[PDB]
RNA sequence: AGUGGAGCCUGCGGCUUAAUUUGACCCGGCCCGGACACGGACAGGAUUGACAGAUUGAUAGCUCUUUCUCGAUUCCGUGGGUGGUGGUGCAUGGCCGUUGUUGGUGGAGCGAUUUGUCUGGUUAAUUCCGAUAACGAAC
């Protein structure tokens, strides 16, 4: 060995310096809402504190809600919050809550767990207790995002199929779907709205025919979901199709055919009675 | 608005679309003191 | 893109050698398949006689390979026979096609009786032998067709023979020996000396000696 | 594939509770809530001792 | 130096157990469990939400007194040659970045096969020195 090393030599130089030196010598609502914020972070069941149940009656409700930290909530707490906000009117407030809290959670955990929790499924049904805030708050924003996947589409569309929808609200949702630019998940929602078999306003029917006829010149290959949506449209609403629209649909089938589904659509279109 | 239209036979409802696309204290203190009372009431440690 | 290596290939790549028969005249080896692609081209049909999967004994155990017997042939002219063993079936088939294309021989066609029209049959009864398999071709009249077993049927139809009587002896069930025997017989078609070929041969200059100055430049 | 038998085993779930139906309860209205929003319209329900709200849940004596 | 002997601890078998979760388990108890069709009820409210008190092992407005508000967002039976937030198998496609083993060609054999892949020296080694019907390669 020729060199001492770092630590031992550091101790040696400090020791030598020391020996040389010694020889030289000779308000209050915030606390409540924070506490119920920790309560809602671990909630499983039972009754909520009454401070949580008077949130929709407040004026500065948003600041209280950010204090309650909704992104850290549990699923049962969010289901009960959905029930509370659906109970106390003010459709704009419910719409903004669904925009801000509910749909971000659904999009977060469907992307993570690949399936929806039980409590959140009942939460979207209870949010559907007020349908106008649902359509403007979750459905149309999810379709306008453009990033909606197939699994989100199937889950939310199944929630739509479970419940009975007002005809005006369903028709408005269908028209906003129809005028929208195409996405693969969009035809699923459109089909599940057509499966409700309500009376259909005629401007919505014209928009649907125009949308499917806007698919006339597209070179993009279509999935089988689009064909099944068109098949549902023809199967349920062949009675109120004009002959011009009928021949246009036949032309669309000629330009965009399917080996299996297209002959069935031709059979239903060729056996249709008007008015 | 599209081109081809319902042709014939009646309209039952006109439908309202101009609401969808055209869209886009003492009591709290009482609730607070009730909350504090219940939070003290989970273990009271005094009653005999 | 073909870049020739042999002198014969470099002459064929130019317009120096006009026909394949010149290469057959001086008995030169064809060592590139692209020459045969050049001269015959779209005429060359190729028929897979057989694919047999085989098990190679490896130190790891046994592993599978494939053996392809492929007959290639320009009708009204030429055939070759190739066998290739390789790992996948596609590469074995293209290897056998190349190796069949490197073996292309000409066939002599004659007449049964009167010499009217094009030649249609084998000039004289020929014989091809491969590992106890003996295959004999006998001249047949016009319209009689190829009367033979299916594997020499394919090889003789590909040769441009229209009609032939055939006879086979030995273990004809082994397919490579049977195909190689009928390939031997159709090579001996031009190896046979007849009174038609009795005039003394004049010796034309070989392409290596005719085009020596063109091969200087490379 | 091999199919299962699908056992029946009937268990009666018909006896489920439903809350009682009060018929034509508009007789007994004709206290009014002096609230911020639900004033002049909402009737203010009576116990044996004290009247409680049905929209905003206010506390009296 | 021990472990294997001893007391304790921990693991795996085994044994008990209602369960002693497994290469989450047990005993009870409330809640509801699809669309669609058919038949009922609903504006002479369908149904949500609800402060207090009494309950059962639970502060169960998911029950009784209080039935007050909420205005269709409907719930009650009958239904299956019905099923979908199902399970599984098959088939095929999207997102970043590039342009010791055995072949190829030649030699031997009808062929399976062989040579390459080797006398000697040397290396952990088809490495190397070199001999050679082989020569050149990729992992
Ligand atoms: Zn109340």
């Amino acid at each position: 060995e020729e060199y001492v090393g770092p630590r031992l030599s550091r101790r040696i130089l400090q020791q030598a310096r020391q020996q040389q030196e010694e020889l030289e010598a000779e308000p209050r609502v915030l606390e409540v809402y924070r506490g119920v914020r920790e309560v809602l972070s671990k909630y499983r069941s039972g009754k909520l504190p009454k401070a949580f149940k008077i949130i929709p009656a407040l004026s500065n409700w948003e600041q209280i809600l950010y204090v309650t930290e909704p992104e850290a909530w549990t699923a049962a707490a969010m289901y009960q919050a959905t029930r509370i906000f659906a109970s106390n009117l003010k459709e704009r407030m419910a719409q903004r809550f669904y925009n801000l809290v509910l749909l971000p959670r659904v999009r977060d955990d469907v992307a993570e767990y690949k399936r929806l929790n039980f409590h959140l499924y009942m939460a979207l049904k209870k949010a559907l207790f007020k349908p106008g805030a649902w359509f403007k708050g979750i459905l149309i924003p999810l379709c306008e995002s453009g990033t909606c996947t197939l699994r989100e589409a199937i889950i939310v569309g199944s929630i739509i199929t479970k419940c009975s929808i007002p005809v005006l609200h369903s028709s408005a949702a269908m028209l906003k779907i129809a005028e929208m630019e195409y996405s693969g998940a969009n035809s699923i929602f459109l089909r599940l709205l057509l499966d409700k078999k309500y009376a259909l306003p005629y401007r919505v029917l014209d928009a649907l025919v125009f949308h499917f006829l806007g698919f006339r010149t597209e070179k993009r290959e279509l999935p089988v979901l689009w064909h099944q949506c068109l098949l549902t449209l023809v199967q349920r609403y062949k009675a109120d199709l004009a002959t011009d629209q009928k021949e246009a649909l036949l032309e669309l089938l000629r330009l965009q055919p399917h080996p299996q589904l297209s002959p069935e659509i031709r059979r239903e279109l060729q056996s249709a009675v008007p008015r | 608005s599209s081109v081809m239209r319902r042709n014939e036979q009646l309209t039952l409802h006109d439908e309202r679309f101009e609401k969808f696309y055209e869209q886009y204290s003492n009591r709290l203190q009482e609730v607070l003191n009730d909350y504090y009372k219940e939070k003290a009431e989970n273990c009271v440690k005094l009653n005999t | 893109e073909w870049m020739p290596v042999t002198k014969l290939g470099r002459l064929v790549k130019d317009m120096k050698i006009k026909s394949l028969e010149e290469i057959y005249l001086f008995s030169l080896p064809i060592k590139e398949s692209e020459i045969i692609d050049f001269f015959l081209g779209a005429s060359l049909k190729d028929e897979v006689l057989k694919i047999m999967p085989v098990q190679k004994q490896t130190r790891a155990g046994q592993r599978t390979r494939f053996k392809a017997f492929v007959a290639i042939g320009d009708y009204n002219g030429h055939v070759g026979l190739g066998v290739k063993c390789s790992k996948e079936v596609a590469t074995a088939i293209r290897g056998a096609i190349i190796l069949a294309k490197l073996s292309i021989v000409p066939v002599r066609r004659g007449y049964w009786g009167n010499k009217i029209g094009k030649p249609h049959t084998v000039p004289c009864k020929v014989t091809g032998r491969c590992g106890s398999v003996l295959v004999r071709l006998i001249p047949a009249p016009r319209g009689t067709g190829i009367v033979s077993a299916p594997v020499p049927k394919k090889l003789l139809m590909m040769a441009g023979i229209d009609d032939c009587y055939t006879s086979a002896r030995g273990c004809t069930a082994t397919l490579g020996n049977f195909a190689k025997a009928t390939f031997d017989a159709i090579s001996k078609t031009y190896s046979y000396l007849t009174p038609d070929l009795w005039k003394e041969t004049v010796f034309t200059k070989s392409p290596y000696q005719e085009f020596t100055d063109h091969l200087v430049k490379t | 594939a091999k199919k299962r038998k699908k056992k029946s085993y009937t268990t009666p779930k018909k006896n489920k509770h439903k809350r009682k139906k009060v018929k034509l309860a508009v007789l007994k209205y004709y206290r009014e809530c002096p609230s911020d929003e639900c004033g002049a319209g909402v009737f203010m329900a009576s116990h044996f001792d004290r009247h409680y709200c049905g929209k905003c849940c206010l506390t009296y004596c």
